[PDB]
């Protein structure tokens, strides 16, 4: 069966270039067009261009003629897209597709590209207690604020993952060219502060782990 | 060149009954010869690759159930799902395959209908270690509300500003189908010690009076 396998995620810096792959296995590779689609958060889907690995090769979008050159290797099945002059607005997920008469119908796994000049920095985590002056009614909600890290996600758990009920983690938000998020957990007042509650955060990029208890 | 306007933004209907999606084209997509509307409907599950549902604006793709009915002509096109199931939760795009460059629609997102639930608001003052190393950031949480439509407003004992207000909305829960949201007030330790009351208000359909949580420094 046909299948499109794309290269891994590319975390790079602004101004530089990036080339990704798209291996086409399961059909006559040099007989179909290969289209490239961009999906950026907030701008839907966009078509960059197609390439025919035969004679007449490429056909580009208007806004993607200087950037995102296309090349193919008819010998070893692969399709390449060469991005250039990378700016922050080029962070998106890029798919390769096998174009047809009525559409694509055959997509690749996808390659996530992220561009930023932020140096890889470990996060700093701060407990979030409700405060002594409060009206804690039955359930008490605690937080773990994670600020100033780059890149990738941070894996946050509560009591090494033993406490997962009522846990809400929020998507990361870029701030001052550094990521930031927070997590919330609701526990009964009969348990806290009677029992300790800790958030464990792991930054696989910087390879750090921080466990900080929530104290009143 | 060709603009694809999808409607509506995002509908959340219960399972069992039929839903409909519309797609308007800025120009006719119907070829005079071989009279076929070059428009295709795709479906993309949450956090995945899009899968084509309907092509040539009427015919289904092999492997798609017959509940996905595509119709329309010229500039107005429609995709209906006769009996919505859990396996239909995704976002759907209409794409014209007639002119270059090829263009998509913004996409309509499908959610699950529910009953109204007020948010659980809880504010948090800055930590001790945050002040000794850095500034001061207030945290506000809004947990498990339906629908997603919500707005947050801060206030600093009379004053108010949007500077240093970074928010974060979650997606619909894959269990209770609720929405959550956080809000931060990133300041410095300097201008934090000259104010007393810090509050975090909301505005939800459940209560005519907002949910207010404040604290004195």
């Amino acid at each position: 069966q046909v299948q499109l396998q794309q290269s891994g995620a590319e975390l790079v810096r602004p101004g530089t270039s990036v080339k990704m792959s798209c291996k086409a296995a399961g059909y006559t590779f040099t007989n179909y067009w290969i289209g490239w689609i961009k999906q950026r958060p907030g701008h839907g889907l966009e078509w960059i261009g197609d390439i025919y690995p035969g004679g007449g090769y490429t056909n580009y979008n208007e806004k993607f003629k200087v950037k995102a050159t296309l090349t193919a290797d008819t010998s070893s099945v692969t399709a390449y897209m060469q991005l250039s002059s990378l700016t922050s607005e080029d962070s998106a997920i890029y798919y390769c597709t096998r174009e047809g008469n009525y559409g694509f119908a055959y997509w690749g796994q996808g390659t996530l590209v992220t561009v930023s000049a932020a140096k890889t920095t470990p996060p700093s985590v701060y407990p979030l207690a409700p405060g002594s002056a409060a009206q804690t009614n039955s359930m008490v909600t605690l937080g773990c604020l994670v600020k100033g890290y780059f890149p990738e996600p941070v894996t946050v758990t509560w009591n090494s993952g033993s406490l997962s009920s009522g846990v809400h983690t929020f998507p990361a938000v870029l701030q001052s060219d550094l990521y930031t998020l927070s997590s919330s957990v609701t526990v009964p007042s009969s348990t806290w502060p009677s029992e300790t509650v800790t958030c464990n955060v792991a930054h696989p990029a910087s390879s750090t782990k921080v466990d900080k208890k929530i104290v009143p | 060149d060709i603009v694809m306007t999808q409607s509506p933004s995002s509908l959340a209907m219960s399972v069992g009954q039929k839903v409909t999606l519309s797609c308007k084209s800025s120009q006719s997509l119907l070829n005079s010869i071989n009279q076929k509307n070059y428009l295709a409907w795709y479906q993309q599950k949450p956090g995945q690759s899009p899968k084509m549902l309907v092509y040539f604006a009427s015919t289904r793709e092999s492997g798609v159930p017959d509940r996905f009915i595509g119709s329309g002509s010229g500039t107005d096109f429609t995709l209906t799902i006769s009996s919505v199931q859990a396996e239909d939760l995704a976002d759907y795009f209409c794409q014209q395959h007639y002119s270059t460059p090829l263009t998509f629609g913004a996409g309509t997102k499908l959610e699950l209908k529910r009953a109204d639930a007020a948010p659980t608001v809880s504010i948090f003052p800055p930590s001790s270690e945050q002040l000794t190393s850095g500034g001061a950031s207030v945290v506000c949480f809004l947990n498990n509300f339906y629908p997603k439509d919500i707005n947050v407003k801060w206030k600093i004992d009379g004053s108010e500003r949007q500077n240093g207000v970074l928010n974060s909305w979650t997606d619909q829960d894959s269990k209770d189908s609720t929405y959550s949201m956080s809000s931060t007030l990133t300041l410095t330790k300097d201008e934090y010690e000259r104010h007393n009351s810090y509050t975090c208000e909301a505005t939800h359909k459940t209560s005519t009076s907002p949910i207010v949580k404040s604290f004195n420094r």
